[PDB]
């Protein structure tokens, strides 16, 4: 009985739309404002979705907020991959269904770079034959793998849990029937976690960047969004948070 | 801050 994995599909997200006008010609101003709308709209989502993952109320609430928080862009990106793999096979962006990238928007949008490695990322999930449970596995370590260097209110409980959603991903893997190949298939999966990190690093820099001089490029941030960027992200960007990379 | 306290204690 695959109780750890019941939960995981039980509690997945469905579909989260922008809002964004299509009928309108495509400007960076519009586009990234859809985008920040849509940050915010998968970022309510996200909260409902960790709150009921298992473990999550061993953490200390402040903990539990603090994690969400530091992993969104990591999270909004791997989901989106997938998104891009599942319905279109990676030839665009599914930001949403009402929100996807041809090349000429990633270059409109001014985040190409980040925007061809999400490219790269989606094309692995076809390449890596990555399972839908591969997929929901590997998106829940990710809430876990971004730490601060002065640690956690409770270090201790994230520890535990980080442990054992490792284990659930190991129990996934294990067709089984070979050590061997359950840790190649480890190192490979390991490995793709591990290329959402600089993304979405790249991301936190760009839209570090573009609040600070939004006013000057009437780009809309939500009230919510413009906390989370002036308050939390700097925290990443300044080497006070980090992610937990697997490899080196 | 509080605005994404008041999300997160909120739905
Ligand atoms: C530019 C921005 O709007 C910034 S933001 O959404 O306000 C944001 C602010 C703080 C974060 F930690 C993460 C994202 C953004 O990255 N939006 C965005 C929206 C949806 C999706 C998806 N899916 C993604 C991406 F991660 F896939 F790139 C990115």
């Amino acid at each position: 009985q695959p109780i750890f994995l019941n939960v995981l599909e039980a509690i997945e997200p469905g579909v989260v739309c922008a809002g964004h006008d299509n009928n309108q010609p495509d400007s960076f101003a519009a586009l990234l404002s859809s985008l920040n709308e849509l940050g915010e709209r998968q970022l309510v989502h996200v909260v409902k979705w960790a709150k009921a993952l298992p473990g999550f109320r061993n953490l200390h609430v402040d903990d539990q907020m603090a994690v969400i928080q530091y992993s969104l862009m990591g999270l909004m990106v791997f989901a989106m991959g997938w998104r891009s793999f599942t319905n279109v096979n990676s030839a665009m962006l599914y930001f949403a269904p009402d929100l996807v990238f041809n090349e000429y928007r990633m270059h409109k949008s001014r985040m190409y770079s980040q925007c061809v490695r999400m490219r790269h990322l989606s094309q692995e999930f076809g390449w890596l034959q990555i399972t839908p449970q591969e997929f929901l596995c590997m998106k829940a370590l990710l809430l876990f793998s971004i730490i601060p260097v002065d640690g956690l209110k409770n270090q201790k409980f994230f520890d535990e849990l980080r442990m054992n959603y490792i284990k659930e991903l190991d129990r996934i893997i294990a067709k089984r029937k070979n050590p061997t190949s359950c840790s190649r298939r480890f190192y490979q999966l390991t490995k793709l976690l591990d290329s959402v990190q600089p993304i979405a690093r790249e991301l936190h820099q760009f839209t570090f960047d573009l609040l600070i001089k939004s006013h000057m490029v009437s780009v809309d941030f939500p009230e919510m969004m413009a906390e989370i960027i002036s308050v939390q992200v700097p925290k990443i960007l300044s080497g006070k948070v980090k992610p937990i990379y697997f490899h080196t | 801050d509080s605005a994404f306290s008041r999300l997160y204690t909120r739905s």
